[PDB]
RNA sequence: AAAGCGAAUGAUUAGGGACUCGGGGGCGAUUUUUAGCCUUCAUCCAUUCUCAAACUUUAAAUAUGUAAGAAGCCCUUGUUACUUAACUGAACGUGGGCAUUCGAAUGUAUCGACACUAGUGGGCCAUUUUUGGUAAGCAGAACUGGCGAUGCGGGAUGAACCGAACGCGGGGUUAAGGUGCCGGAGUGGACGCUCAUCAGACACCACAAAAGGCGUUAGUACAUCUUGACAGCAGGACGGUGGC
RNA sequence: CACAGGGAUAACUGGCUUGUGGCGGCCAAGCGUUCAUAGCGACGUCGCUUUUUGAUCCUUCGAUGUCGGCUCUUCCUAUCAUACCGAAGCAGAAUUCGGUAAGCGUUGGAUUGUUCACCCACUAAUAGGGAACGUGAGCUGGGUUUAGACCGUCGUGAGACAGGUUAGUUUUACCCUACUGAUGAACUCGUCGCAAUGGUAAUUCAGCUUAGUACGAGAGGAACCGCUGAUUCAGAUAAUUGGU
C-alpha cells in the first residue's frame, strides 16, 4: 500500500508559432499523485526541451491491476548508480500484481547493493507469459511440478507480557 | 593604503567594443536636453574632457542645468548609513536620454482617451494594471493527436 | 629535494604557467608524445582502447613520463614495432612551488619563520578531470588483448582511480565505425599524412571536383 | 562561472603537399644552379593532440541604477536686460478642462525634525566564495548567521552544532532526539545482507590508504552442451612415411 | 644595576601538524652462470610513528628549580640472546629470510663535564625506547649562566664575543593523601579449622659420553637420551673458617 502506478500525460504550453503541442505519456510508480507529477517533470527534462514552466499537465489517472488475484512472474529493466559508476541489471520477482513487484524490487536493491531510492531509473515491467521465459534459478525452483514442503523449528508465539513460563515450550507445530 | 587613482579599475569597462573604434556618429550632438529630463550616463573612452568619475558609470539621474556644451545632472549616492544628494557635470557625449519614464508617458495619455470614451459611450472600464492570474479551464482533443509514450534509456558509453 | 608525491596531489591553486611574470623554471620530465609507427594510414588501425581519469587531480610530470615508458615496452615486446600507435593526450602545464625554510634560513639565518614565504618554482604537473583521456592507443583489432594489457599494467605509476574503455569510433577520428565506412564508399574522404579530410559541398566547385574526383562521378 | 584556440596576442605534439636557391650532406664527368639524381633541416599551404591570475571573438546565475501621477495631463496667452533673421524659444504663471475610476501586489505590530550625553574603539567561530603555506586547534579577506552579553531539550561530557530563545502556576500537543536494562516509551511489524582467534553499532567528532581473497551474495559479456557438454573410469590410437 | 607592568611577547614540559628525520608497503625494467620475485628492486607510487629538527604561540612572567651522571620501580615491541617452528642458489659446519612469542637477561674498563662517540676484554648476548626530553625539601655541582681576574680579535672610549682559561653559600616537612610496618571499639571468653579474594619465580652455560660417528672426493665435522658441575636470582641458617 506503498507505490501506486500512474498514467501521466504533459504538453508544451501552445505559442503562436506552434499551436496544438504534442502530447507525450509516462508511466510512473509513486506513493501519491503529488509526487507523481514531480517525478514527470523530471524524466521529461532528460529526454525533450520542456521545463514545468512553459508546460502543462493534461491528465492523470490511476492504473489499477487486471487480476489482483493470479499469481504471475515479472522481470524488470533498471539502470541504477553505484559509488563510482553507473550500471544496468535485470531481475526477476514473483508476485500478484505490477505494483507488488516494484516494491519488492526497491527493498532488494537496498538491501543487496546498497541503492537508494533517489539512484534508480525504471526502465520496462513485464509480465512472462511462458514458463520458458524464466532465467534466474531462485525462481525456477518456485515454479517446479508438485511442490511441497514441511516447516521444521517452528517458535510457537506467546505473548510478551506473560513472563515465567510454567513448562518447556515445544517447537513442533 | 593601496593605489587608489581616478581611473584605478577601469581596464574594460572604459574601454571601446570590438569594431567599434574611430568615427563618432554625430546624432550625439544634435539632440536637445531640457531641465528636468531623466538621462543615463555611459563613458566613452575616445572623450578625455567632461569625463565622470566611474562610479556614475551606469546611473540614472535628473538634469537641472544646461550650458554651451555640457549638462548638469543630479544622483544620489549611498555611503554607509545615509544618501548624499551629487551633483556632476558631464559633456554630452557620455550622457543619453532614457527609456526609463516612456511606459509611465504612454499609459497616462492612453487612459485619458479610454476615460473620456467611457465616459461618452457609459459603460465603465479597468484604468489600472493586475498581474498575471491563473489560468482558466478547457478542453483538448485527442483528434489525430495522439500522445507518445516515452521511457528512461539505459546507460551507455560514449567515447 | 622531490617531496613526496602526497604533498601535491589536490588542484588547491589557480593555474601558473610559465611566462614573463615567473621565470626560472626547470624542463618538464616528459618530452615524447608520439611513440610506435605513428605514420600508418588510417585504414591500418582500426581499434582504439583508451584510459580514462575518474577523479579531479593533478598528475606530475615524472608519473606520466614512467607510464608512458612501461607501456611501450609491453607493445614493442609483444606486437612488434608496427604494430601500434601510442599518444599520450595530457600536457603538464601548471608550475608548483616550494618555500625552502633550511636553504634560506638553516646556516643563511637572514628571516626565519613564516615571514615573507611566497616560494620557488619546483616542477610541473597536469591538472585533469573526470572522464578526462589520459592515454590513447590504435592497432589492429586481432591486438585487442595485448592493448588491454599494456594500459592495466602502466596505471599502477598514477595515483588515484582510472578506468581502460574500448572506443566505438574508427581510429582516432570523431567518427562511428560504421559511418566512417559510409562515407568512404561515398567517396567523401580522402587520404593525408596519417590522417584524412572531409568534403564539405560548400567551396569553389572546381577545386571541390579535383580533391575528390570520386564524389562526383 | 562556464566557453575558445581548423579566431588576434602568448604556450604546445605529430604527420602530409608544395617547393631550391635558404642552409647541410652528398651521387650521374663533386664538372657546373646542370633547382640533372637525390637527400635532412628551414619556409609556405590545408589538417592534427593539449593550455592561460596579470589572454580573448562570445557570455550566465546571484546581486545592482531609475520609474509606476494631482508638485499629473491638456487648451488659450502675460513679463524679461537671456536666446532667435524674427514674440522664434527658455524658465516662471493667470484663466479653463479632466475621478462616470487619483491610474501594479502586500504590509503599515510604530511618521518627521531637534537637543544633551554614556559605554566601546584587544574579538573569536561556522556554511558557501577565497589568498600564503607540505600542513596546522596556523596567518589573512567578502556576504550572511552566531558566541561574547544566554538560560532550556538533545549530541554520555563538550562557549560556537541540531531544536528552540525565558514573568508566577494548572491541563493538552509536539520539535531535535529516542522506546532490551541503567531510563520515561516496542525484546513492535515486512524483505534481505553479515560469522570477524582485531566483528559492528549514527552528522559536526574525536582517523585510516594504495594493493589483494576459489569467504559469501547479486550482476555484465563471450563461448560449449540432450545431434549427449565439464569430472572420473574404460578401450583404441592405422600405409606410403625411417618424409624430402 | 633600579621601578611600573605584560603570559597582548621569546628562552624549557604539554597541545595541533609532519616538511625534514625514522620505520613499512604496491608494481615490475633489471641483477642474480640459465632463471623478474632463494636473496634483491631502477623509473614511479601509498602509508605509519612522535625517542630528530623545523613551523605556530593555546596554558604558565604577584616564579611549575633550567645539562649530565649515580640510585630505584614499572611499561612498549619495530626481537640482540634463550624456547618451538616454516624457507634457501639449506650435503655436513657456519650463515641468510620469515612466523608465534616481551616469560627471563642484556656487563668490567682507558680519554672526555659530557648526551653522542672510539678503543681494550669477557660473554648466550653485550637490542631500541617511554614515564613533565621519569627522577635537586633524593644526592652531587664537573659544565652552563651574576659579582673578582688573564689572553686573542673588535671598538677613540665606556665596553662586546652562542672564543679559550682560573676561583665562586644548593634553604624548610611536625600538616593531607600515597606507601611500608604496628594497635584497635561493638556482638561472653577461649581452642581447633575452612578458603573468597590479592601476590607469585627461577635463569643461562660448560665438561664427559654419543663420536672423529652421521654427511662429505677431501679438507672438515653435528644432534636426542644419559651423568657431573658452574653463572645470575630468591628464601633461610651459624657446627666449622673469618670480621667485630
Ligand atoms: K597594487
Ligand atoms: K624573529
Ligand atoms: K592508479
Ligand atoms: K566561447
Ligand atoms: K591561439
Ligand atoms: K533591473
Ligand atoms: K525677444
Ligand atoms: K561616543
Ligand atoms: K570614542
Ligand atoms: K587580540
Ligand atoms: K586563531
Ligand atoms: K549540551
Ligand atoms: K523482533
Ligand atoms: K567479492
Ligand atoms: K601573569
Ligand atoms: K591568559
Ligand atoms: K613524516
Ligand atoms: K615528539
Ligand atoms: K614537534
Ligand atoms: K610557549
Ligand atoms: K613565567
Ligand atoms: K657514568
Ligand atoms: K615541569
Ligand atoms: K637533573
Ligand atoms: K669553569
Ligand atoms: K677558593
Ligand atoms: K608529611
Ligand atoms: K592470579
Ligand atoms: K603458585
Ligand atoms: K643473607
Ligand atoms: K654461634
Ligand atoms: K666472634
Ligand atoms: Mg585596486
Ligand atoms: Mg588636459
Ligand atoms: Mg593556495
Ligand atoms: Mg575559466
Ligand atoms: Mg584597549
Ligand atoms: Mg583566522
Ligand atoms: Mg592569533
Ligand atoms: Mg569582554
Ligand atoms: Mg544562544
Ligand atoms: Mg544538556
Ligand atoms: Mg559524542
Ligand atoms: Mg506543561
Ligand atoms: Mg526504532
Ligand atoms: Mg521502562
Ligand atoms: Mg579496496
Ligand atoms: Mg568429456
Ligand atoms: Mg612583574
Ligand atoms: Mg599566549
Ligand atoms: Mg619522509
Ligand atoms: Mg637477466
Ligand atoms: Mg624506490
Ligand atoms: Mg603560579
Ligand atoms: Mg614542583
Ligand atoms: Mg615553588
Ligand atoms: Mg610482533
Ligand atoms: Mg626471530
Ligand atoms: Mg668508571
Ligand atoms: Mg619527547
Ligand atoms: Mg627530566
Ligand atoms: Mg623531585
Ligand atoms: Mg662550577
Ligand atoms: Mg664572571
Ligand atoms: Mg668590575
Ligand atoms: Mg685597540
Ligand atoms: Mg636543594
Ligand atoms: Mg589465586
Ligand atoms: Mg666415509
Ligand atoms: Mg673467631
Amino acid at each position: 500500500g506503498r507505490l501506486q502506478e500512474y498514467q501521466v500525460i504533459g504538453r508544451h504550453l501552445p505559442t503562436e508559432a506552434n499551436p496544438n503541442p504534442a502530447l507525450y505519456r509516462m508511466r510512473i510508480f509513486a506513493p501519491n499523485e503529488v509526487v507523481a507529477k514531480s517525478r514527470f517533470w523530471y524524466f521529461l527534462r532528460g529526454l525533450k526541451k520542456v521545463k514545468k514552466a512553459t508546460g502543462e499537465i493534461v491528465s492523470v489517472n490511476v492504473i489499477s491491476e487486471k487480476h489482483p488475484l493470479k499469481v504471475k512472474n515479472f522481470g524488470i529493466w533498471l539502470r541504477y548508480d553505484s559509488r563510482s559508476g553507473t550500471h544496468n541489471m535485470y531481475k526477476e520477482y514473483r508476485e500478484t500484481s505490477r505494483v507488488a513487484a516494484v516494491e519488492a524490487m526497491y527493498a532488494d536493491m537496498a538491501a543487496r547493493h546498497r541503492a537508494r531510492f533517489r539512484s534508480i531509473h525504471i526502465l520496462k515491467v513485464v509480465e512472462l507469459e511462458k514458463t520458458e521465459d524464466v532465467k534466474r534459478p531462485y525462481i525456477k525452483q518456485l515454479v517446479a511440478k508438485n511442490l511441497s514442503f514441511p516447516l521444521p523449528h517452528r517458535v510457537p508465539k506467546i505473548s510478551t507480557k506473560k513472563i515465567f513460563s510454567a513448562k518447556r515450550p515445544s517447537t513442533f507445530s | 593604503g593601496h593605489a587608489a587613482g581616478l581611473r584605478s579599475g577601469t581596464r574594460y569597462a572604459f574601454s571601446r567594443g570590438f569594431r567599434k573604434h574611430g568615427q563618432i556618429p554625430l546624432s550625439t550632438y544634435l539632440r536637445t536636453y531640457r531641465v528636468g529630463d531623466i538621462v543615463d550616463i555611459k563613458v566613452n573612452g575616445a572623450v578625455q574632457k567632461g569625463m565622470p568619475h566611474k562610479f556614475y558609470h551606469g546611473k540614472t539621474g535628473v538634469v537641472y542645468n544646461v550650458t554651451k556644451s555640457a549638462v548638469g545632472v543630479i544622483v544620489y549616492k549611498r555611503v554607509k548609513h545615509r544618501y548624499i544628494e551629487k551633483r556632476i557635470n558631464v559633456r554630452i557625449e557620455h550622457v543619453k536620454p532614457s527609456r526609463s519614464r516612456e511606459d509611465f508617458l504612454r499609459r497616462v495619455k492612453e487612459n485619458a482617451e479610454l476615460k473620456k470614451k467611457a465616459k461618452a459611450e457609459g459603460v465603465p472600464v479597468q484604468l489600472k494594471r493586475q498581474p498575471a492570474m491563473p489560468r482558466e479551464a478547457h478542453t483538448v482533443s485527442i483528434a489525430d493527436n495522439k500522445p507518445v509514450t516515452l521511457a528512461p534509456v539505459a546507460y551507455e558509453t560514449t567515447i | 629535494a622531490r617531496r613526496p608525491a602526497r604533498c601535491y596531489r589536490y588542484c588547491k591553486n589557480k593555474p601558473y604557467p610559465k611566462s614573463r611574470f615567473n621565470r626560472g623554471v626547470p624542463d618538464p620530465k616528459i618530452k615524447i608524445y608520439d611513440l610506435g609507427r605513428k605514420r600508418a594510414t588510417v585504414d591500418d588501425f582500426p581499434l582504439c582502447v583508451h584510459l580514462v581519469s575518474n577523479e579531479y587531480e593533478q598528475l606530475s610530470s615524472e608519473a606520466l613520463e614512467a607510464a608512458r615508458i612501461c607501456a611501450n615496452k609491453y607493445l614493442v615486446k609483444y606486437a612488434g614495432k608496427e604494430g601500434f600507435h601510442l599518444r599520450v593526450r595530457a600536457h603538464p602545464y601548471h608550475v608548483i612551488r616550494i618555500n625552502k625554510m633550511l636553504s634560506c634560513a638553516g646556516a643563511d639565518r637572514l628571516q626565519t619563520g613564516m615571514r615573507g614565504a611566497f616560494g620557488k618554482p619546483q616542477g610541473t604537473v597536469a591538472r585533469v578531470d573526470i572522464g578526462q583521456i589520459l592515454i590513447s592507443v590504435r592497432t589492429r583489432d586481432s591486438n585487442r588483448a595485448i592493448a588491454l594489457e599494456a594500459l592495466r599494467r602502466c596505471q599502477y605509476k598514477f595515483p588515484g582511480r582510472q578506468k581502460i574503455i574500448v572506443s566505438k569510433n574508427w581510429g582516432f577520428t570523431p567518427l562511428r565505425r560504421e559511418e566512417y565506412l559510409e562515407k568512404k564508399a561515398a567517396g567523401r574522404v580522402r587520404v593525408d599524412g596519417a590522417y584524412v579530410q572531409f568534403l564539405t559541398n560548400h567551396g569553389n566547385l572546381e577545386e571541390n571536383m579535383r580533391r575528390f574526383p570520386d564524389a562526383f562521378k
